C-alpha cells in the first residue's frame, strides 16, 4: 500500500498489511 | 486546610498598617501550590516549559465591599519582594475591586533560556508573584468585615510543553486489584 | 463603559471601575524634546520602558481632620528604580507624568478630595520674613508632606491648606489641571500632564516642575470610622530622557 | 502539499505557536483585564494586553502535545508469571481478564478523558528464569479468547487448538512477539467512566466493569515437562493508536485501591493521600 | 547536481585543497614574509612567496577533517554494572546521571569548543558474565528517565511500568541497541564550558553541571531470580551526528580529575603532569 | 597612518598614535538582539550612549615578576555608571565590548604582553578535589585579579598562568580573539567583540561570557627600572540591553 | 622551564664569535617541542599529514636593538646542518629585524611520498629547521644585552591530514568522578 | 522518505524513520 | 546508489554505502 508523492523529494508511505489497525501513528489535524 | 475547600480561597479583611502582603508563591508551573492544577498536572507530564501564564482573581465580598489590591510579578536574579515597593518595581497590575468580579494578571515569559525545566531546577527558576493591599478593605456598616478570593490560572497563546515524562504526582504503592 | 480604565505603562497596569474621565494638563500629551526646541548638544539617553512605568509611592490615611498632601515632581520618584538612578547620574532630564490617585470607601461614605497638578509651586513660609522654604522641606521624597503635622522651624513651608501654601486662595486651584475624587461618584483621579518649562530640559534635582497638591474639600465621613480609607498615589514618567551623563549626584 | 507536510513530521512543525507581537502604552476605558470568571468562561488576555512587549517569531511547536503522542507510548498493562514449582501441569498455564485498569501509570492518563477511541499495539517481554539452571526449548502460546469462546481448564484442553481463536506462539530467542488489535468495543467508543448499572435493583453492577469487557488472554508453555524449572514472566504492554478522545477531565488525585472503580482510601491525615505539599501559610513560597 | 554531489561523498572529495602554483625569482620593495604578529593575525604567506615552487595539482580533501567526521564516531561514555553478589533484589537494577565528562576520550574531543549542537546516536553493548557457568535467559531493561520523572527505587517499581518514558528492552542473543535521541538542551547548544553559577551566594555550583542535567539512565535485569549468578556490563557508546560546533578553544593538557569542572592536580615534578618531553638543550633535535 | 586610532562611544574619545590595527572577535561586528533568535517577551531598554562608552578600571603596575592579571566581563563593569546600574536592575542582560590595552614605556624598553579574550573562562582549581571556583573569586570586580598574589583558600581558583588558569597550554590561547603589546612596536591593543552565548540574553550577576586575560610573555626590561610601567583597561559596552525589569539586586 | 612561560621564549644577546646557532627542532609536526602546539595536538588525532608549514618569529628586544638571523630548512636524507654555511645550502630566509617585528619561514613539502606519518617514522621523518645569526644583535649604550623571541607554527593552504586515530598526548589513569 | 536523483545514474537518499534525529551523518558545507 | 538502466531488461547496480572501498569485485577492463 504506497502513498506516492513527488516533489525531486519522493515520499513513500508504505502500509506493510491489509487491516487499518496495523499502520503506525496517525498523522495530525 | 488540606482537604477543606478552603484550601481555595483567600481571605481579604480591613487592614490597621498599610501596604500589608496578602499571599506570596512561586511561578514555576509545577510548583507547589500551583502543581495539582489543571496546567499544573499536564506539565508534570513533560520535562521544559516556556510561554507566559495567566493568572485570574474574582473577588466573592459583597456587592458594597470595595478593595484596591497590587498584583505582581518578580523575575529572577533576586528574592522574593519584602515590601510593596519592592515588588512594584517589577510586573504588576493595581486592581480595582467593582462590578466586574475578575481580574488577570499575565506573568510574561522573560527567560534566558526558551525553555524552563518543569521539575524545580535553580537555574530555571522562573520568579514569584505578590499580592499586596493597594488601598484597603472597606465596608459599610452592617456587612461581613471579611471577603474571600478566588485564584485561577491558565497558559496564554505561547504556552508549550516538551519532552513527554511519567508524572512524579501520581503514584502506585501496591496492586490495583478486582 | 465610559467609567472603566485600564492604563499600561511598561510593565505596569493599572485599572478602575469608577473613574471620572481623565485630564490631560493643557491639552498637550507628553513627547520627546525636538531639535528645533533642544539646546544641550549630546545625544539623550531614553530608558523607554525601564523608566516610563508606574511607580507607587507611600499610602496615606485620610481621616475626619486631615488637612492634605503634596508632592513635587520629580523629587517622589528620586528613589524610584531606574527612574531615579538616571536623574542623578545626569545633569539635565526631561519628563511628562500620567498621576492616577486611588482611593476606595463604600456607598454609605461621604467625602471629596480635590487632586491639583500645579506647575511652579513656589512655596511661601509665613511670618518669617525673607527666609524661603529650604531644599530639605520641598524635597520630602516618596513620603511627601502631611499638612499640619510638621513641628515648625525657620525654613519650614506654609501649611495653610486654604491659601495654597502661597498666597492664593483655595477656590481658584481650579484654574490648574485637576479632578476631584467625590467619593460618591468615583474611586480614582487620573491626569497626564506634559513637560512645562521655560527651558527645554532642566536639573531634575533642583528644580521641582510639578507639585501634586491634594486637599480634602468635603470631610470623610461615615458610620464606620473603624475601617481606615487610605489614599494612594501612583506615578509614571512618560517620555523621559536624560542628558550630561557623569557620576552619581549625591545630596545632602 | 503532501511533501511539505511530510517534512513537517520529520522536523516536528505540524501546529506551530503563535508570536508574541509588539504592543504600546495604553490609555483606554476597555479593560481586557477585567472580566468575570462567573461566565464559566476563561479570559483571553495575552501579554501584548498587560506590558509592553517586543516582537518575537515563536518556534515553538504542540506536535508533542497531540493526543496521539500522549496516549501514543507503549507500557505495561500486565505481568503474567508461570511459576513451575510443584506440579507442571497446573502450573503451566494461566489467563487474565484484559483490561487497562491494573497499572497506574497508563490507566491515569487514559482517564483524563471520558471516553476514547483507538486501535492498540500489544507488545509482549517474556523472560525465562533458570530456577534450576537450564532453560531447555521454551516455546509459548497466548491465545485471546472473546467473551463466549471456551476458556481452557488444563494445559491440554482442546481449546488451545485455536481452530477460530487468534493464538501468538514464541520460541525463546526470537524477536519479542507484537500485533494489533482494531477498536473492540460494541459501543462507538471505549467509556473511560460509566455512571451507570447493568441493571434496575440493589444488586445490580456499577461502572466501566459493566461496558469493558475484553475477554481474556490465556497462556501456556507449550513445551512438555522439563527436568528443570523456570518460572516465565510475560509482560504486556500496549500502545494507543489512530487515537481520538473526548470530554477531557480532573486527573486522579489520590491512588487507585481497585479496577473498574473510582473507589479509594482515606487515611486519618489526608495531606498524606494527596500530592499537595503543605504550605508554612500563604506568604512562605 | 545532487548526483555530481553523491559522487563526490563516495570518493570523498567534497573540499578539495589548492593547488601549489610555479612561482619565479623576485625582487621587490614588497616583502610577504615580513608582517606584525602584534595585530593578533597570522601572516597568510604561502610557499610560492618564498621559494621557486612548481606547478602541482592537489587531490588532497578535507572532508575527514569537518567537525562531523571528527565528532561523528562512537565511543564509550559508560560502563553500567550489574553484579549479583548476593541481593537479586538490590543487586538487579542500577542508575546513572548521563554526561560526557567520564570517559577523557570523547570528552576532550568535544571540550575543543565553547558550545557545541548535535543529535546523538546511543549504541548499547551489553556483556553477560557466568560467573556460576550458565546465564539463562537474560533480558534487559533500559530507561530514560527525564529530570523530574520518578527514578526507581526497587527493581518491581512502578515506575519500571514506563507508561510515557522511554524504556529499551534487549533480550541476550539478539543484536545490539540502538537509538537516537534529538538535541535535548533548553538552549540553543550545549555549553561545553560555563563560566557561571546557578546563583549570586558563596555556596553556588560553579561550571556546566548548572546547566547540562540530561537526566538518568536506568536499567534493570527484567529476568527473575536465577540460580545461577551473573555479572552485566552494558558499554555505552555515544556518537554526535548533525554536528555544529562554536569558538574552538585549546585542548585539554593535563589529566581530567572531576565531571563539570576544568579542575586539575600538579606533581612536584610538573613536567611529568603535560605531554611536554623536556629538551636537553635548544640545539638538541 | 596606519599606526593611529581614534575610538568615539557615547562622550568618551579614546586615541593612540601606536597601533597594531584591531582585531574584531569572530568577525562579528556586535549588533542588537533580532527578534528571529530572541525568548523573553518584554520590550528591552537600549540606554545608548549613557551605557555604550568607555569605562576605565583601576590601573596595574607591570614589573619584572609579573605573572599576569584577569578581569570578568560584565563582572568588571558592575560599578561603572548606568552600566551597572542596569544590570542590576534587571534580571537579563546583553553586550558586546570594545576592550582598549593601554601600555606605553620607552624605544629603550622591551617586553611583551598577550592580551586574549576568552569566552566562557571556567576557572579551574588545584589539587583541591572537586571543589570549585568560588563566586566571590570569580567576581573581583573593576580590581581585577593579580596572578600570584592572592593567599590560598579552599575555594581559590588556579593562579598558573602556563595552563590558563583551566589546564591547558599558554601557547595555545592564540585560537581566541587577541593581539600582543609588543614595547617596540605598539602601545595599546584593540578588541572588538560581539556577544557570545547559547542563550540570546543571560544573568550579568551569575555569568560571565568573557574574560580578559594579560600575560607578559617576555618580561618587561630596561636601564631605567625605576620609572613605573603601568597597564590600563578602557572597555566600553556595545549595543548594551537589559531586560526584566524589577528592584535591584544586592549581592553578597 | 617548562611549568614556566619562558619555555616559550628563545634569548638572542650579543655574540663573540660568529655565525653561531641558536635553535633547532625537527619539522616533524607531532615530534617534540611541536607536539603541544593547536596544530601539533590536532595531527596527533590523525595518522597521515601533507603539505607545507609557516613558522613565524617576533622578535621582542627595544625598538632600537637589531639583528639579522638566518633560518634554515634542512631537507631530509642529511643529518642536521653543523654550521651556517652547511644550513644555508638549504631552503632559508635571513630576517632583518626593524620595523616589521615578525617574519615567516614556510617549510615546503619536500617529500617522496603524498603523504608522511604523524607518529615518528624513520622513512617519513620531515628534516630540520636551524636558526644562526647572520650579523650580530646590537644594541645602543644603556640598552638592555639580551632579548626575547617568540616562534609560532600555523599551516599552509596545502596542509591536510588524514586517518582519524585516537591522540598519544592525552590519556586517562583512573576514573574521572563526580 | 526518498530523494531520488538522475543522471542514468539514479540516487536514492532515504530517510526510514520520521524524526530528523534518526538519520545518518550530515553532508557537507 | 543507483545506476539504473535499460534495454525491458532494466539493470540496477546498487551501491549499500557510501565509500568506494565498500562496494563489491569491479566490473573489467
Ligand atoms: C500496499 O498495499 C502493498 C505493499 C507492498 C509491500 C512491498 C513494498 C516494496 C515494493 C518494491 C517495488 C519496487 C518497484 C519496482
Ligand atoms: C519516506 O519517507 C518513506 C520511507 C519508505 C521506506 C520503504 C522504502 C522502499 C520503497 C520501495 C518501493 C518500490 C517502488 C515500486
Ligand atoms: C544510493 O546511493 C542509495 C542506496 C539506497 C538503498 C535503498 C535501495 C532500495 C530502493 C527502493 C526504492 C523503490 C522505488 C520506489
Ligand atoms: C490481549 C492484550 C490486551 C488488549 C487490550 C486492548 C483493550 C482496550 C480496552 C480498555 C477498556 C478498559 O480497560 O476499561
Ligand atoms: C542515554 C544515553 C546518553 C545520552 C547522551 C546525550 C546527551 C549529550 C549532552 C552532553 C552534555 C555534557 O556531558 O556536559
Amino acid at each position: 500500500g504506497a502513498q506516492v508523492s513527488r516533489q525531486s523529494l519522493n515520499y513513500f508511505n508504505i502500509n506493510y498489511f491489509k487491516d487499518a489497525a496495523s499502520s503506525g501513528a496517525s498523522r495530525l489535524d | 486546610n488540606i482537604g477543606n475547600v478552603s484550601m481555595y480561597t483567600v481571605t481579604l479583611s480591613p487592614q490597621t498598617k498599610l501596604a500589608e502582603e496578602i499571599f506570596a508563591i512561586k511561578v514555576d508551573i509545577a510548583s507547589h501550590p500551583l502543581a495539582t492544577t489543571l496546567i499544573g498536572e499536564i506539565a508534570s507530564y513533560f520535562t521544559h516549559w516556556t510561554g507566559s501564564l495567566r493568572f485570574s482573581f474574582m473577588f466573592c465580598g459583597t456587592a458594597n465591599t470595595t478593595l484596591k489590591v497590587l498584583l505582581a510579578y518578580t523575575p529572577p536574579g533576586i528574592g522574593k519582594p519584602r515590601s510593596r515597593k519592592e515588588a512594584m518595581l517589577g510586573t504588576h497590575v493595581v486592581w480595582d475591586v467593582g462590578l466586574q468580579s475578575t481580574v488577570s494578571l499575565v506573568v510574561p515569559w522573560i527567560s534566558a533560556s526558551q525553555y524552563r525545566f518543569t521539575t524545580p531546577d535553580t537555574y530555571s527558576s522562573a520568579g514569584y508573584i505578590t499580592c499586596w493591599y493597594q488601598t484597603n478593605f472597606v465596608v459599610p456598616p452592617n456587612t461581613p468585615n471579611t471577603a474571600e478570593m478566588l485564584c485561577f490560572v491558565s497558559g496564554c497563546k505561547d504556552f508549550c510543553l516538551r519532552m513527554a515524562r511519567d508524572t512524579d504526582l501520581h503514584k502506585q504503592t501496591g496492586p490495583i486489584t478486582q | 463603559s465610559d467609567r472603566i480604565i485600564q492604563i499600561t505603562r511598561g510593565d505596569s497596569t493599572i485599572t478602575s471601575q469608577d473613574v471620572a474621565n481623565a485630564v490631560v494638563g493643557y491639552g498637550v500629551w507628553p513627547h520627546y524634546l525636538t531639535p528645533q526646541d533642544a539646546t544641550a548638544i549630546d545625544k539623550p539617553t531614553q530608558p523607554d520602558t525601564s523608566s516610563n512605568r508606574f511607580y507607587t509611592l507611600d499610602s496615606k490615611m485620610w481621616n475626619s481632620t486631615s488637612k492634605g498632601w503634596w508632592w513635587k515632581l520629580p523629587d517622589a520618584l528620586k528613589d524610584m528604580g531606574i527612574f531615579g538612578e538616571n536623574m542623578f547620574y545626569h545633569f539635565l532630564g526631561r519628563s511628562g507624568y500620567t498621576v492616577h490617585v486611588q482611593c476606595n470607601a463604600s456607598k454609605f461614605h461621604q467625602g471629596t478630595l480635590l487632586v491639583v497638578m500645579i506647575p511652579e509651586h513656589q512655596l511661601a513660609t509665613v511670618n518669617k520674613g525673607n527666609v524661603n522654604a529650604g531644599y530639605k522641606y520641598t524635597h520630602p521624597g516618596e513620603a511627601g508632606r502631611e499638612v499640619g503635622t510638621q513641628v515648625e522651624n525657620e525654613k519650614q513651608p506654609s501649611d495653610d491648606n486654604w491659601l495654597n501654601f502661597d498666597g492664593t486662595l483655595l477656590g481658584n486651584l481650579l484654574i490648574f489641571p485637576h479632578q476631584f475624587i467625590n467619593l460618591r461618584s468615583n474611586n480614582s483621579a487620573t491626569l497626564i500632564v506634559p513637560y512645562v518649562n521655560a527651558v527645554p530640559m532642566d536639573s531634575m534635582v533642583r528644580h521641582n516642575n510639578w507639585s501634586l497638591v491634594i486637599i480634602p474639600v468635603c470631610q470623610l465621613q461615615s458610620n464606620n470610622i473603624s475601617n481606615i480609607v487610605p489614599i494612594t498615589v501612583s506615578i509614571s514618567p512618560m517620555c523621559a530622557e536624560f542628558s550630561g551623563a557623569r557620576a552619581k549626584t549625591v545630596v545632602q | 502539499n503532501p511533501v511539505e507536510r511530510y517534512v513537517d513530521e520529520v522536523l516536528n512543525e505540524v501546529l506551530v505557536v503563535p508570536n508574541i507581537n509588539q504592543s504600546h502604552p495604553t490609555t483606554s476605558n476597555a479593560a481586557p483585564v477585567l472580566d468575570a470568571a462567573e461566565t464559566g468562561h476563561t479570559n483571553k488576555i495575552q501579554p501584548e494586553d498587560t506590558i509592553e512587549t517586543r516582537y518575537v517569531q515563536s518556534s515553538q511547536t504542540l506536535d508533542e502535545m497531540s493526543v496521539e503522542s500522549f496516549l501514543g507510548r507503549s507500557g505495561c498493562i500486565h505481568e503474567s508469571v508461570l511459576d513451575i514449582v510443584d506440579n507442571y501441569n497446573d502450573q503451566s498455564f494461566t489467563k487474565w481478564n484484559i483490561n487497562l485498569q491494573e497499572m497506574a501509570q497508563i490507566r491515569r492518563k487514559f482517564e483524563m478523558f471520558t471516553y476514547a477511541r483507538f486501535d492498540s499495539e500489544i507488545t509482549m517481554v517474556p523472560s525465562v528464569a533458570a530456577k534450576d539452571g537450564h532453560i531447555g526449548h521454551i516455546v509459548m502460546q497466548y491465545m485471546y479468547v472473546p467473551p463466549g469462546a471456551p476458556i481452557p481448564t488444563t494445559r491440554d484442553d482442546y481449546a488451545w487448538q485455536s481452530g477460530t481463536n487468534a493464538s501468538v506462539f514464541w520460541q525463546h530467542g526470537q524477536p519479542f512477539p507484537r500485533f494489533s488489535l482494531p477498536f473492540l468495543s460494541i459501543a462507538s467508543a471505549y467509556y473511560m467512566f460509566y455512571d451507570g448499572y447493568d441493571g434496575d435493583t440493589y444488586k445490580s453492577r456499577y461502572g466501566t466493569v459493566v461496558t469493558n469487557d475484553m475477554g481474556t488472554l490465556c497462556s501456556r508453555i507449550v513445551t512438555s515437562e522439563q527436568l528443570h524449572k523456570v518460572k516465565v514472566v510475560t509482560r504486556i504492554y500496549h500502545k494507543a493508536k489512530h487515537t481520538k478522545a473526548w470530554c477531557p477531565r480532573p486527573p486522579r488525585a489520590v491512588q487507585y485501591s481497585h479496577t473498574h472503580t473510582t473507589n479509594y482510601k482515606l487515611s486519618s491525615e489526608v495531606h498524606n493521600d494527596v500530592a499537595i505539599r503543605p504550605r508554612t501559610n500563604l506568604t512562605t513560597v
